[PDB]
C-alpha cells in the first residue's frame, strides 16, 4: 500500500507544476518524468500489481494534463480511454506509457485518433 | 558596455518556464565574456524582443539566437543560423495563421537545437521557399515537412538516411507547388521518416483512406513518428489514426 501513498505525493508535485509553469511543454516533459519515477518505486515492489501500477502511471499523467479517463476492466486487460488531448499531450502521454509499462515490463496496445488515445494494459 | 544582464534578468522572473531561465542566464554569461560590437547589439535586441512577447516559443527561439551569437564569438559564423531563425519569426509576424506560427518557430527551435548542415541547409531553403510564396496551404506543407525533417535531426540519424529523406522533402515540397492532395503531402511525411529512420511499409489505398504498416521501430523512433505525423496532419487538416503493437505502427490516413 507503500506505492499509494508515493503516489498521492507524486500528484501533487505534479497539479503544483500545473499551476507555477502553465507552459505547454515544459509541464509535459516534466510530468512524465513524476510517471516514470513512480514506475520505478513500484518496479522494485514485488507485492504490487504491474498493470495497476501503469494504471496509476496513466492517472497521474491524466490529471496532470487536465483531461478525463474512463476505466474499462474486463478480466486482464484494462482499456483507458483518455479524451481531450493535444498534439503535444499525446506525444507526452505516449511517452509516458511507454516507459513504465517497459520499466513494470507489461504489454500496452495504444491507439491514437483525433484528440483520444486508448490504451490498453495486460499482463 | 554591460546594460544587457538586467534585460536579461528581467526576464528570468517575467517567466514561468524554465528553459527560459536557464537560456537568458546563459544569454548573459556568455555575451559578457564575448566583445564584438555586432554580437552585444544582437544579443541586446534579441532579449529585447523577448520581453514584449507573451509567446513561450518567440521568447525560446530569439534567446537561442542570442545564445549561438554570443557563444560563436563573431556573427559571421552562424550568418545561416541567424537568417533560419530570422526567416522563422518573420513567417510569424505576418502569417495569422496559429498553425503557421507554431509551425515555422517550432522548425527553427529544432533546427537550431540539432547541429548537422544538410539539416540547417535544409530549413533556410525551405523558409525562403516558404516567405516567397502567397499560397496558405504550400506555406503549411512546407513546414510540416521541415518540421518533420527536423525531428530526424534531433533523433541523430545517420548521414546517408538525412540524405534520402532529404530528396523526399525535395519531392513533397515539388508535389505540394504542383498541387498535390493534404493526403498526399502526410502519406509524404510518413515515408520521409520511414526512409529517415531506416525502414519499409506497405501501401493500401482503399476507397477514400490509406494505410500504411510500419515494422522495426524501437519506443524511442516511435515517439519521433507519431510527433511527426500528428504535427504534419494538424497542419494539412488531415484525420490519421494511428495504432501501436510492439514495433508495428499502423497509420490510417483519411481526408
Amino acid at each position: 500500500e507503500a506505492v499509494r501513498r508515493r503516489f498521492e505525493e507524486l500528484l501533487r508535485e505534479a497539479l503544483a507544476f500545473r499551476e507555477r509553469t502553465g507552459g505547454r511543454r515544459e509541464t509535459l516533459e516534466h510530468a512524465v518524468r513524476l510517471a516514470r519515477e513512480l514506475a520505478e518505486f513500484a518496479a522494485s515492489h514485488p507485492e504490487f500489481n504491474r498493470q495497476e501500477a501503469v494504471l496509476l502511471a496513466i492517472e497521474l499523467m491524466v490529471r496532470a494534463m487536465g483531461v478525463t479517463m474512463e476505466t474499462h476492466r474486463s478480466g486482464n486487460e484494462v482499456k483507458v480511454v483518455i479524451k481531450g488531448l493535444n498534439i503535444d499531450e499525446q506525444v507526452a502521454l505516449y511517452r509516458a506509457v511507454r516507459e513504465t509499462s517497459k520499466i513494470m515490463g507489461v504489454e500496452t496496445e495504444i491507439e491514437v485518433e483525433g484528440d483520444t488515445q486508448t490504451i490498453v494494459v495486460r499482463e | 558596455k554591460e546594460e544587457i544582464k538586467r534585460l536579461a534578468e528581467e526576464l528570468k522572473e517575467k517567466t514561468k518556464n524554465e528553459e527560459i531561465k536557464r537560456l537568458a542566464e546563459e544569454a548573459a554569461e556568455l555575451a559578457e565574456r564575448s566583445d564584438d560590437p555586432e554580437v552585444l547589439e544582437v544579443v541586446k535586441k534579441a532579449l529585447e524582443e523577448a520581453l514584449k512577447s507573451k509567446n513561450e516559443e518567440k521568447i525560446e527561439l530569439l534567446l537561442l539566437v542570442a545564445v549561438l551569437v554570443a557563444e560563436a564569438g563573431s556573427v559571421d559564423a552562424v550568418e545561416e543560423k541567424l537568417e533560419i531563425a530570422l526567416l522563422a519569426l518573420k513567417l510569424a509576424e505576418e502569417s495569422k495563421d496559429p498553425r503557421i506560427i507554431r509551425g515555422a518557430l517550432r522548425a527553427a527551435i529544432a533546427a537550431l537545437r540539432s547541429d548537422d548542415p544538410l539539416a540547417l541547409k535544409t530549413v533556410k531553403e525551405a523558409l525562403e521557399r516558404a516567405r516567397a510564396s502567397k499560397d496558405e496551404r504550400l506555406i503549411r506543407a512546407i513546414l510540416a515537412a521541415a518540421y518533420a525533417f527536423a525531428l530526424l535531426a534531433v533523433a541523430g540519424a545517420s548521414a546517408e538516411r538525412l540524405k534520402e529523406a532529404e530528396a523526399i522533402v525535395k519531392e513533397l515540397i515539388a508535389a505540394a507547388e504542383k498541387g498535390a492532395s493534404p493526403q498526399e503531402l502526410v502519406l509524404l511525411v510518413i515515408e520521409m521518416m520511414v526512409k529517415g529512420m531506416g525502414v519499409t511499409m506497405e501501401t493500401h489505398r482503399s476507397g477514400n483512406e490509406v494505410k500504411v504498416v510500419i515494422k522495426g521501430l524501437h519506443e524511442s523512433q516511435q515517439e519521433v513518428l507519431l510527433e511527426a505525423v500528428l504535427f504534419a496532419a494538424e497542419l494539412m487538416g488531415v484525420r490519421v489514426r494511428i495504432r501501436f503493437k510492439g514495433d508495428t505502427v499502423t497509420i490510417v490516413v483519411r481526408e
